[PDB]
């Protein structure tokens, strides 16, 4: 197929595993991988409550979280040596910036 | 001369005490919760439930899954060089 199309699929599959294979069936105590995405959740919760800080800050809290995670995963995938970027295909990132 | 009758007409101290609220909470909180948490289900197997148990359930915060996931992408484009070759 198309390398770009295949890697958009890889980003989706990485993100799906991070909120499935990271803890079993919800254990309150917490599992070591999920501790990371707790801290990320909180520092962007308390950051965008710090920024826009309306009552619709939390309405843009998922949006600011998936703008984080998209860039966060796509700058680990492109860091693999034999790998073809998504983000360093500028046309998607710059276009996305213009959309926002 | 008068013998009055208040201490035996008490039932407002028997609701008045604060832990009553906690009581009616935690007889409900502990009558349906697991006895000691022996798990609600502990059987699994799909040959990646073992992968999850060792890595993505508390056991290893060790870097082995990172390596495993990394190695997949190294294998992907390296083979694809030879797919473009």
């Amino acid at each position: 197929l198309t390398t770009f199309s295949l890697y958009t699929i890889i980003v989706l599959l990485v993100i799906t595993s991070l909120y499935t294979l990271t803890n079993n069936n919800n254990k309150i105590i917490g599992s070591r991988w999920l501790i990371s995405q707790e801290a990320i959740y909180d520092t962007i919760m308390n950051m965008t409550k710090g920024q826009i800080g309306g009552k619709n800050w939390g309405l843009y809290f998922p949006m600011i979280f998936t703008l984080f995670m998209f860039i966060f995963i796509a700058n680990l995938i492109s860091m693999i040596p034999y790998s073809f970027a998504l983000s360093a295909h500028l046309v998607f990132i710059i276009s996305l910036s213009i959309v926002i | 001369v008068s013998t009055l009758i208040p201490p035996k007409v008490v039932s407002s101290k028997n609701i008045g005490s604060a832990p009553n609220a906690k009581r009616i909470a935690n007889v409900v909180h502990f009558y349906k919760s697991l006895p000691q948490g022996p798990a609600p289900a502990i059987k699994a197997n799909t040959r990646l439930a073992r992968y999850k148990a060792k890595y993505f359930d508390g056991d290893n915060a060790s870097g082995k899954p990172l390596w495993h996931f990394a190695l997949g992408i190294i294998a992907f484009g390296y083979s694809m060089e030879y797919y473009f070759h």
